[PDB]
């Protein structure tokens, strides 16, 4: 998920 | 943290953490229009992320409790964002300085989501809403879209931006009476900004089934 | 309109008497015999709805056309705050009638219902844990009918900021403080918008699922 | 419309 990558 | 934060320092955090206004690539077709709105939504949904983490209370949730909370508001937050930038221009929402449409140059069925945001922005024209009070109303949304479809914390964090609602009130010279009338009023709105995200992901999921790889993973959260 | 000239307690009493009956159902469940008994239910209760909103005080200051639309938009929002507030002293299940109490394994039976029935039980479950009372249940209902298609208009919102001051003056009376106050009515408030998701995503299903009033007001959505 | 009718009385 990208969204998961880029909240981390 | 965010508990421990008072309602002027509450303002000034969420004043602090909001994201930039972008540009469009504008300057026409039904999909030359979309790829315009759709480069732009995705290239905010990158600063929508890191705007998402500087709401007080945000990092203290769970990776996987912030993914949900994204995925779920994104779009709300998108038009809540857009209704905010229209305020100043009846009849017409600015996208972008540079992209400004009004009724005539909204795609099949995208004419129904123009009106009821265009509805929205005379509303907060109406209620003459402050840049404080629109802080607190999209980080509402962010914290409170989710909530129910995974919380103790996040619903401690959502009563301090009530508190923090109702004194920007109490500043502005509004009785007991008006300071309840008006946050009933904000919030209620936030049901139709629900309503308008609901449509609108209806709307989007039909083009995919005629971006980018984050647009289409967040069109995926809502099936 | 005389809705505005109403004060407090006259309001809430005008709002707990016009409250529509609880329904019962038609006496395993398939796909189509529960939706069977769902659509029979929720037709039956909406002509008590529609004289239902007629009570609501200032509903019937409007035009007809103004009428009909708010109708329109928020028929199921209401049948779900209704079922919601009707399933609270049942932990986990739904009671749709006093006998038809389904569960989640019950939702199954209908490919995709069950979305939609994790979201109610979390509403009840909200506001079970809320103690929501009666006399803010029919205030939040009221306010679904008014607020839902409004921006789809001055009289409405004067109409709304008086239920406004009717739950503020209902949490007065349990003796919550000021900054309670605003606490539960923002609470409570930010439940419809979840109550609002509900039913968009309800209606998605029920006019691709497809009684003549029930399609009309389903067209509405189209 | 039905809802007409049952506005009506
Ligand atoms: C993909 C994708 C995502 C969103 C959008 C849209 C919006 C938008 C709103 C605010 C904003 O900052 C950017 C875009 C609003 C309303 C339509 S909707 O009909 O897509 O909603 C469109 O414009 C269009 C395409
Ligand atoms: C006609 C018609 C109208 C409404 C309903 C529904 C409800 C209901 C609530 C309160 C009440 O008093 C009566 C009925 C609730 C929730 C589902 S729904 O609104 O979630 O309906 C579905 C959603 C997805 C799928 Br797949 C199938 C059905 C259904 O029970 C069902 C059929």
């Amino acid at each position: 998920k990208i969204l998961h990558r880029l909240l981390q | 943290l965010a508990l421990s934060l008072t309602a002027d320092q509450m303002v000034s955090a969420l004043l602090d953490a909001e994201p930039p206004i972008l540009y469009s690539e504008y300057d026409f077709s039904e999909a030359s229009m979309m790829g315009l709105l759709t480069n732009l939504a995705d290239r905010e949904l990158v600063h929508m992320i890191n705007w998402a983490k500087r709401v007080p209370g945000f990092v203290d949730l769970t990776l996987h409790d912030q993914v949900h909370l994204l995925e779920c508001a994104w779009l709300e937050i998108l038009m809540i964002g857009l209704v905010w930038r229209s305020m100043e221009h009846p009849g017409k929402l600015l996208f972008a300085p540079n992209l400004l449409l009004d009724r005539n140059q909204g795609v099949e069925g995208m004419v129904e989501i123009f009106d009821m945001l265009l509805a929205t922005s005379s509303r907060f024209r109406m209620m003459n809403l402050q840049g404080e009070e629109f802080v607190c109303l999209k980080s509402i949304i962010l914290l409170n879209s989710g909530v129910y479809t995974f919380k103790d914390h996040i619903h401690r964090v959502l009563d301090k931006i009530t508190d923090t609602l109702i004194h920007l009130m109490a500043k502005a010279g509004l009785t007991l009476q008006q300071q309840h009338q008006r946050l009933a009023q904000l919030l209620l709105i936030l049901s139709h900004i629900r309503h308008m995200s609901n449509k609108g992901m209806e709307h989007l999921y039909s083009m995919k089934c005629k971006l980018s790889d984050l647009l289409l993973e967040m069109l995926d959260a809502h099936r």
